[PDB]
């Protein structure tokens, strides 16, 4: 047996481990930073790029730049710099002797696997790699092989269904809708109560306000007249100066964006009809076998209460003889990496890597044969 | 030791490289030629130059008188 | 009446293919092959079996590097074949394509490096027995052969048969004494250091400094590079200093053309003139295993054959292969065995306390007309003679003994 | 590669070759290479007498006998013009090729000098299409020995041609296989709304093979095809005549690439026998976790 | 992305 | 199946009144220590060779020792084609025989496979599972090799279907 | 009463101190592992590296506090207990072959060590050159000697061997000890004499054992049958053929009752009828235990549907190799301890095991 | 064939733990005497640098070649921080305040051959090897800032800062690859 590590790396939170574990080693949010202003105390020892923790500790004098949006690597340098700081801060390994398995989303553009490819062979010199659909190693990480798994990150969402192991590439549905959207909308939506969050450090707290207080409503209208006609659902919480802000009405308004993006100026349809759509896809032998198994995933399906929209939202859309089961274990956030350290532990995908002799020859466009 | 030249190329193309290259000022596609002949002719000179060898070599069939010589 | 024997010789980076007899060998291709290849899951031994007949449509040779949408494979790694299935069909195409023999009445000469394990060669026998039905074949060592390849470009009269044959080719570099016609066999020495790992180590340069090279031609540039601007350097230091002073003139220009747009890219070869060689004096740039140069290993093998063939064995070094056509090899590898003769000899005489002078040994390097396949027409010689008719295994022996009838090889004792 | 090709690669090349040395304005030289075919055919390309301006190519058939009849060189003659010289000693056909009155366009040559076995079998072929074409019945049917131990006997009709091949191959594996791929020959006519009559048989010789001396016996397979006059015309003999001389060859080759292919299902299936032993392996209570090279972790 | 959303 | 289940009742009734292995040192050699049924060097260690067999052609040779077991397998050939096909296949089982730990690079003359289970094979590894392993080869080699048989006549046939198309 | 799995390779052989607080086991390599009993759990306290080969026998003497190991290395040694270690004084055993089964004598003053040279070295201690000395008894024997035990007398010796015969011959040194009082087995006793051998000629002997009164003499073979013979009744053979697999074990837990083990894994209970001379099957020890099954997590299912595409209900998963008598000597017993080839150590009850069941009558 | 060595030991060379106090001809401040002759220990360094990274085996001899090995790796310390810059008079100040930065020195954390470097004695030799490791750090980034920088386009030369990947024998005086 070989020690591969397992590099999740999806947009907003890098988390990295080793294959064989039941959690990720090191999880970071996928950040740098950037001094905007002079040096004038010398002496102290001074840095150009923060990256991960340390530029979130610091965001009071930096920009954080995220190298990651929606699910495409639009800044390659700050990538590099966030695997650097991967291997060598946070696993403290060298690189040039074990396996990667990378994850990435379905239906991206394949310069971006390809450009993966030759950074991790030609920056890190790691011996083999392998690039894996996220979803699918969600279901992996859920002991079956068979359900539709609806993966929402941090920049994308999609669903992917799959029966005894054979995934249908023709109902993969995708939508770029996520935590960061959802982030901006409460940024926007916080400014009629009172409160103006305007650069990107205090987008982070906005961001926490959002995993702490903010909840998905059952039914949305009876939690609109509640809210608005009672104060007892006012929660507040302390910024990090001192003041403390009340969020009421807000608290469900933005992650109800998730399931109506008219909300955003979009056109597209929630993420249960997404799902609902993708199920409908498939062939009608598989369907019923798909309702009960759909699976949540991401750190953006952590809202309390959204199993039960979700399944409240879908059975109103399947006939009233299918049951419809959301299979939303408690350790969603990270099962897209737990369902990695499964795959690259298993024996055959020692078959399944590509080695750096089998790139040398053959350049980036190897990815394209030997990854799905 | 030896010095080296700095403008020393030879260009051949890959198909020109599997018989030979420019660094041996004979190597390519050779003049065809009778195998058996050179296999029987290396032989026998090879069998000349051991009967030669031997000659010049130390003898012990040297005190024997007649061609030999008596020591 | 007789057809003429079959020879293949099956090399790491390219394959000599013709019918003994001749001079030089019909076909050299390069020994890969093109296979459809898909993204699929599970082992290697279950996505290999293709339905139908859709496991005929592969490629070999210059026939499947030119194929664009096919997935090229190597199977012959280090001289030592890794992967038996595309070595099947490679070896069916040989026959069936190229050399169009009917496999049933030809003799087979194929060759082998000196450490192929045994099961390689109960494979093979394997493969050419029951799969192909030949009704003999021979494996002989491959720096055996080009030996009887050096005679064609000396004087007559000076044709011996005994030397020491260098054979350096795309996967692996072994030396092998000769003498008398017999192969001293407990001497060979084998390297897995060759000219594949020189355009590994060329293009890890150019990658680390150049800009403009095409991902996919990272390695078919590094060969260019490799086969045309290199040469062998008399001393390290003193050329990276005559690099660095005088760079305008050591430093030259190569400009390839990128075949998806046909743009031309140019790029600066520097360093990598004389520091692909020099894995050869200095193997630990490329496989910090080994430390031993090449003129070292030589002279280990040649003091460890019998002694009163030694000074005959350093009168007829005899380079073979394509990685020794490198500019001043033999210049330098002479140049060092000498210095360590000549040294070996002062000692010698020094502790024999100072009364006789011995005749100072001999070194030779012999390059000749023939070396890029010098191993193949050694082979034409050996399967063209009437005796090669009764050194090969016959297909009775197979039928009665098994494959087991071709374990043994002259590296080797029992 | 699924169906053998009629045009041989080691005369086109060496051709070539010297076709290009000699337009380039290059001195010529010299030039000996003898090698083989399928069917224990001989060819030989060298110079006659130690010319190096010219290069005599000879080719020894084993139809020996049937290309020296009347009538049977129309074809050779006519795609080789004067090219076409006597024969060299111990070799039948020969062409010859001066290195310094090649005519221009020095492709088609070289094309129609890679099939001479091919055109050295058509021209013996031919003459029973055509026997056949002018409306003649009874005209001559023979027995073509296009190898040593199996023959092709050849009839024409006034309203067809009938080919007999008698086939035996040498290895009891190929026996024993090809006994398999000759029975399920027939099954071949439901992939084609137009194929010639194909009928097996090895229980006993077919009417055509009792006033004859075509190769028979209880070790023999007869395969006999019926081309009808939409198989031997003047537009699709071509395509027919290269199928009927390489039917065997490809038989044999599909017999030796059928081992091949079944040593992957035999891998496949060893595997899946692996994987049934491996519920005797207990599962360790901790691995070590390694390196890509096998050696300690060096961390956690 | 190139053309339709931004990355 | 169904028609061998007789047959492999015995084979694994006799499977496991055997395989009762113990640790044994050599007797005619100082320290070495190998398996008594492969050496042949002591006869008071071998149990009687016990053969059990279904008709005239398809059995099992058991050889017990008192620390190793020989089971030889001759499996069932009807006609060319399966005894071609059955030694091609049991030559791909020899090739891996360090992945199969109880399996034998070569069989018994007369035999078609031989396993080769000594005492380390049942210490180290469950005993159970190896009778079950064996027990599973003797049920599913017949219909493994039939479908070989199968797929070569399919191959057949696409051969002829890929031929007479042309014309 | 409990189960305890040192490891996962077969354990050879194991040896108990006086008050039992104390295991020497042997980890199936060439060390011999000593733990110690630390409320309840096991914690290994010394490990004695000595041999060349494999220990393949161990016995702790429990008046003197003295380890004997005999191992595949031809050699034996004697551990003492310097201090805060164990040292060791190396016996000459003279022979050519791998060594079987050691067993100190009752009165600590010798120990025999059965080999595969088709000899028993009986070794005893000089003391006027501090030289640890052997002798030879290879008459009568054709083959290993795979187990012994003494007679409370001192001087006879049972040993088993793979010639299919159970012999009983005389240890008696005649320089450690007095000559020896008259038992029903002979009057003459000089040393390599031989009082007894068995009939039979099927099967190994795996083991033999003296009964607590040294009047009866039993033994297991591979044969799977378990005799018995009496010496009060003109050296009479009462044989019993089991049906199950054989045995490699056994001892006397009161002069009328057996308790043996084996290829099966769980403890069986004989019994012996002297009115009648016949062996009965008192039947087994071990109540069966349903082994709980445990859920699968993802990462398990995929790595055994991946990789691989309890059947047994006693406390231990392979052969029990080595039975030993815990508490209450072989008059009396009330505990006995087994060993197996799965490395654990189950520490059995004789009041618990005849109270979980009532068919079972312990003569 | 073994790698590049210095050959500067001399009988009455001076020790500071276990390191060759060899002679330096600069400007800085430091304990090691003046140079007269053309060739000290830096200029040694800097010229079998480029071939000493592609060895991957270096018996230590004497104590000379533990400085050597030391500025070997230092090099490739100021090669980071040059490859950077755009400009020699950037250059250089780069290389003032890196050779100002304390790097660890024999037997502390950091120090990537603690094995086969002696530790000073006592605070004075520690004082003393602090002292000389500085004025060595110093020169070499000196000495450099001349050689990196060609005087064409003044800017890093591409044929030195190639050898910013390649390690001597795979160590570092900065942390493991950061
Ligand atoms: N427990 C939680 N409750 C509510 N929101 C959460 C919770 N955990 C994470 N989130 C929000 O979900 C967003 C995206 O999830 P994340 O797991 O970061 O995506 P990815 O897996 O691609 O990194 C985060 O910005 C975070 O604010
Ligand atoms: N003229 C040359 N100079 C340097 N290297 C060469 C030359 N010709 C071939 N090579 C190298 O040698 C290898 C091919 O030589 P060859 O003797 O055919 O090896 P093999 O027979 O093992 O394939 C290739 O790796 C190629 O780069
Ligand atoms: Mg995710
Ligand atoms: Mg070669």
């Amino acid at each position: 047996d070989i020690a591969a590590l397992v590099v999740d790396n999806g947009s907003g939170m890098c988390k990295a481990g080793f294959a064989g574990d039941d959690a990720p080693r090191a999880v970071f949010p996928s950040i740098v930073g950037r001094p905007r202003h002079q040096g004038v105390m010398v002496g102290m020892g001074q840095k150009d790029s923060y990256v991960g923790d340390e530029a979130q500790s610091k965001r009071g004098i930096l920009t954080l730049k995220y190298p990651i949006e929606h699910g495409i690597v639009t800044n390659w340098d700050d990538m590099e710099k966030i695997w650097h700081h991967t291997f060598y801060n946070e696993l403290r390994v060298a690189p040039e002797e074990h396996p990667v398995l990378l994850t990435e989303a379905p239906l991206n553009p394949k310069a971006n696997r390809e450009k993966m490819t030759q950074i991790m062979f030609e920056t890190f010199n790691t011996p083999a790699m392998y690039v894996a659909i996220q979803a699918v190693l969600s279901l992996y990480a859920s002991g079956r092989t068979t359900g539709i798994v609806m993966d929402s990150g941090d920049g994308v969402t999609h669903t992917v269904p799959i029966y005894e192991g054979y995934a249908l590439p023709h109902a993969i549905l995708r939508l770029d809708l996520a935590g960061r959207d959802l982030t901006d909308y409460l940024m926007k939506i916080l400014t009629e109560r009172g409160y103006s969050f305007t650069t990107t450090a205090e987008r982070e707290i906005v961001r926490d306000i959002k995993e702490k207080l903010c909840y998905v409503a059952l039914d949305f209208e009876q939690e609109m007249a509640t809210a608005a006609s009672s104060s007892s659902l006012e929660k507040s919480y302390e910024l990090p100066d001192g003041q403390v802000i009340t969020i009421g009405n807000e608290r469900f308004r933005c992650p109800e964006a998730l399931f109506q993006p008219s909300f955003l100026g979009m056109e597209s349809c929630g993420i249960h009809e997404t799902t609902f759509n993708s199920i409908m896809k498939c062939d009608v032998d598989i369907r019923k076998d798909l309702y009960a198994n759909t699976v949540l995933s991401g750190g953006t399906t952590m809202y309390p209460g959204i199993a039960d929209r979700m399944q409240k939202e879908i059975t109103a859309l399947a006939p009233s003889t299918m049951k419809i089961k959301i299979i939303a274990p408690p350790e969603r956030k990270y099962s897209v990496w737990i369902g990695g350290s499964i795959l690259a532990s298993l024996s055959t995908f020692q078959q399944m890597w590509i080695s750096k002799q089998e790139y040398d020859e053959s350049g980036p466009s190897i990815v394209h044969r030997k990854c799905f | 030791d030896w010095e080296t030249d700095p403008d020393f190329v030879n260009d051949v193309s890959e198909k020109e490289q599997r018989w030979g290259a420019k660094t041996v000022q004979g190597s390519g596609h050779q003049e065809h030629i009778n195998i058996h002949k050179l296999r029987e002719n290396v032989f026998q000179e090879h069998q000349t130059l051991k009967e030669k060898e031997l000659e010049t070599g130390p003898k012990a069939s040297h005190g024997y008188g007649g061609k030999f010589g008596v020591e | 009446g007789r057809l003429p024997a079959c020879v293949v010789d099956c090399g790491t980076g390219y394959t000599k293919l013709g019918y003994a007899g001749n001079t030089e060998p019909q076909f050299i291709i390069p020994s890969c092959i093109a296979i459809k290849e898909s993204a699929k899951v599970g082992d290697q031994a279950q996505r290999r079996v293709m339905k139908g007949v859709d496991d005929l449509d592969f490629f070999i040779g210059d026939e499947a590097i030119e194929k664009p949408t096919y997935a090229t494979k190597w199977p012959i790694r280090h001289g030592i074949v890794e992967d038996w299935d595309l070595m099947e069909r490679f070896m069916e195409q040989v026959i069936f394509k190229y050399l169009r023999a009917e496999p049933e009445d030809h003799y087979f000469l194929l060759t082998e490096p000196p450490l192929n394990t045994p099961e390689n060669r109960e494979y093979t026998a394997e493969i050419m027995f029951e799969s192909f039905n030949v009704p003999g074949l021979y494996i002989a060592v491959q720096a055996v052969l080009a030996l009887a390849a050096s005679w064609t470009s000396r004087q007559v009269g000076e044709r011996t048969l005994t030397g020491t044959v260098i054979d350096s080719g795309d996967g692996v570099t072994h030396v092998i004494p000769v003498a008398e016609g017999y192969v001293i066999g407990s001497c060979i020495k084998h390297i897995p250091i060759a000219g594949r790992d020189i355009t590994y180590f060329i293009q890890q340069l150019l990658r680390d400094r150049e800009v403009g090279i095409p991902p996919e031609q990272s390695l078919e540039t590094a060969k260019a590079v490799k086969e045309r601007y290199s040469y062998v350097c008399p001393d390290l230091v003193k050329e990276f200093n005559k690099y660095d002073t005088d760079g305008s003139k050591w430093i030259k220009q190569y400009t390839g053309i990128n075949a998806i747009s046909k743009k031309e890219f140019s790029i600066d070869v520097g360093y990598e003139r004389f520091l692909g060689p020099e894995i050869f004096f200095h193997p630990e740039f490329a496989n910090p295993d080994f430390t031993q140069p090449i003129s070292e290993v030589v002279d280990e093998v040649i003091q460890n054959c019998p002694i009163d063939v030694r000074r005959p064995l350093y009168k007829n070094i005899v380079l073979s292969g394509g990685s020794t056509m490198f500019r001043d090899f033999g210049r330098r590898l002479q140049r060092d065995l000498k210095r360590t003769v000549d040294a070996r000899l002062k000692l010698s005489e020094e502790l024999s306390g100072g009364r006789l002078k011995p005749k100072p040994i001999d070194v030779q390097v012999i390059t000749h007309h023939m070396q890029r396949y010098a191993v193949w027409f050694g082979g034409s010689m050996l399967a063209s003679t009437p005796e090669f008719y009764q050194v090969c295994h016959t297909k009775k022996d197979y039928e009665e003994i098994g494959p087991s009838i071709c374990r043994h090889n002259p590296v080797f004792g029992v | 590669m699924i169906l053998l090709e009629v045009n041989n690669r080691i005369i086109e090349e060496t051709l070539a070759l010297k076709f290009e040395n000699a337009a380039a304005g290059n001195k010529p030289e010299a030039v000996e290479v003898t090698f083989a075919d399928f069917d224990g055919v001989l060819y030989h390309i060298s110079n006659p007498n130690g010319d190096k301006t010219k290069v005599m190519v000879s080719i020894s058939l084993k139809f020996y006998k049937e290309l020296q009849a009347h009538g049977a060189d129309e074809l050779l003659k006519r795609v080789y013009g004067s090219f076409l010289v006597n024969p060299e000693s111990g070799y039948n056909v020969s062409l010859l090729y001066d290195l310094e009155n090649l005519p221009a366009s020095k492709d088609s040559i070289v094309h129609q000098a890679g099939m001479l076995k091919r055109n050295c079998f058509a021209s013996v072929f031919e003459k029973y299409f055509q026997f056949q074409e002018e409306g003649k019945e009874g005209e001559n049917r023979a027995v073509i020995h296009y190898r040593d131990d199996e023959t092709m006997y050849v009839e024409s009709k006034k309203d067809r041609v009938t080919v007999v091949f008698s086939t035996v191959f040498k290895d009891d594996d190929d026996v024993v296989i090809g006994k398999v791929f000759m029975q399920e020959f027939k099954e071949g006519r439901r992939a084609s709304h137009t194929a010639p009559q194909v009928l097996f048989s090895h229980r006993e010789p077919p009417l055509e093979l009792k006033d004859t001396d075509a190769a028979v016996g209880d070790n023999i397979g007869y395969i006999t095809f019926v081309l009808f006059p939409r198989h031997t015309n003047a537009s699709a003999r071509d395509n027919t005549i290269n199928l009927i001389h390489t039917f065997r060859d490809y038989l044999h080759y599909h017999i030796k690439c059928s081992k091949a292919y079944i040593h992957t299902r035999m891998r496949a299936k060893t595997s899946d026998f692996l994987k049934v032993l491996n519920r005797a392996r207990p599962d360790a209570e901790k691995k070590e976790m390694k390196t890509i090279t096998g050696k300690t972790f060096s961390s956690r | 992305w190139x053309a339709x959303c931004p990355a | 199946t169904a028609t061998l289940r007789p047959y492999l009742s015995a084979v694994r009734a006799t499977l496991q009144a055997a395989l009762c292995l113990e640790n044994f040192s050599s007797q005619v050699v100082e320290r070495h220590n190998k398996p008594e049924v492969e050496v042949r060097s002591s006869k008071e260690l071998l149990l009687q060779p016990v053969t059990i067999s279904r008709n005239e052609k398809e059995k099992v040779l058991i050889e017990g020792s008192i620390n190793s077991v020989r089971v030889s397998i001759a499996v069932k050939q009807a006609d060319e084609i399966e005894k071609i096909l059955c030694h091609k296949f049991m030559r791909f089982m020899m090739m891996r025989a360090e992945n199969f730990f109880i399996l034998r690079r070569k069989p018994v003359e007369g035999y078609d496979i031989s396993f080769l289970i000594t005492n380390f094979h049942t210490e180290q590894m469950y005993k159970h599972k190896l009778v079950d392993f064996v027990i599973h080869f003797m049920e599913e080699i017949d219909k493994e090799i039939s479908e070989m048989k199968l797929s070569v006549n399919a191959r057949a046939r696409i051969v002829a279907e890929e031929f007479l198309k042309n014309f | 009463m409990a189960y305890h799995s040192f490891l996962v390779e077969p354990i050879s052989c194991h040896a108990w101190n006086k008050d039992r607080t104390q295991i020497a086991i042997c980890p199936n390599n060439h060390e011999v592992h000593i733990y110690e009993k630390s409320g309840a759990k096991w914690t290994k306290v010394h490990e004695l590296k000595e041999h060349n080969g494999q220990v393949t026998g161990i016995d702790w003497a429990p008046e003197s506090n003295r380890i004997v190991t005999c191992g595949t290395d031809r050699n034996a040694y004697v551990w003492t207990l310097k201090g805060r270690t164990w040292k060791p004084t190396l016996v000459i055993l003279r022979i050519n072959r791998a060594a079987r089964c050691v067993r100190w004598a009752p009165n600590e003053n010798k120990f025999a060590v059965g080999s595969g040279s088709r000899v028993i070295s009986i070794c005893y201690f000089e003391q006027e050159n501090d030289w640890w000395v052997c002798k030879h008894i290879k008459k009568p024997i054709r083959s290993t000697v795979l187990s012994l035990d003494w007679h409370p007398n001192n001087v006879l010796l049972a040993a088993g061997s793979c010639d299919f015969k159970c012999r009983i011959f005389s240890a008696y040194i005649k320089e450690v000890e007095e000559r020896p009082a008259p038992t029903p087995w002979g009057s003459k006793m000089p040393f390599g004499e031989l009082m007894f051998e068995s009939s039979s000629s099927c099967g190994w002997v795996h083991g033999v054992c003296f009964s607590a009164s040294g009047s009866r003499v039993a033994w297991v073979s591979h044969d799977s049958t378990v005799c018995l013979a009496d010496a009060d009744k003109k050296m009479a053979v009462a044989t019993l053929a089991s049906e199950t697999l054989p045995l490699l074990a056994l001892t006397f837990i009161t002069d009328n009752s057996l308790v043996a083990a084996g290829h099966d894994c769980f403890p069986v209970l004989f019994t012996y009828d002297a009115a009648a001379g016949m062996l009965s099957f008192g039947g087994r020890l071990d109540v069966p235990k349903q082994s709980s099954q445990r859920g699968l997590t993802a990462r398990e299912r995929f790595q055994n549907l991946d990789k691989k595409a309890a059947g047994l209900d006693s406390l231990h998963k392979n052969s029990v190799s080595q039975i030993s008598v815990l508490s209450g000597g072989k008059a009396k017993c009330s505990q006995f301890c087994t060993t197996g080839m799965d490395g654990g150590m189950s520490i059995w009850d004789v009041k618990s095991l005849e109270s979980a069941l009532k068919d079972l009558k312990i003569k | 064939m073994p790698a590049y060595h210095s050959s500067l030991m001399d009988p009455d060379t001076k020790l500071i733990g276990n390191m060759a106090l060899l002679p330096i001809r600069s400007q800085f401040k430091g304990p090691a005497p003046r140079e007269t002759k053309d060739t000290d220990i830096v200029d040694e360094a800097i010229y079998y640098f480029k071939a000493n990274v592609f060895f991957k085996n270096y018996e230590i001899k004497n104590e000379a070649d533990r400085t050597l090995i030391y500025i070997t790796l230092y090099i490739s310390e100021c090669l980071k921080k040059l490859q950077k810059c755009n400009s020699k008079s950037q250059g250089e100040k780069e290389m003032y305040t890196l050779g100002i930065t304390n790097f660890p020195i024999p037997g502390e954390p950091g120090f990537p051959l603690n094995a086969i470097y002696a530790k000073p004695a006592n605070k004075q030799e520690d004082e003393v090897m602090r002292a000389y490791l500085q004025q060595l750090r110093q020169e070499t980034g000196l000495r450099l800032c001349e050689k990196v920088f060609d005087p064409q386009n003044d800017k890093p030369s591409k044929w030195w800062t190639c050898f910013v990947k390649r390690q001597f024998m795979n160590k570092s005086l900065s942390g493991p690859g950061q």
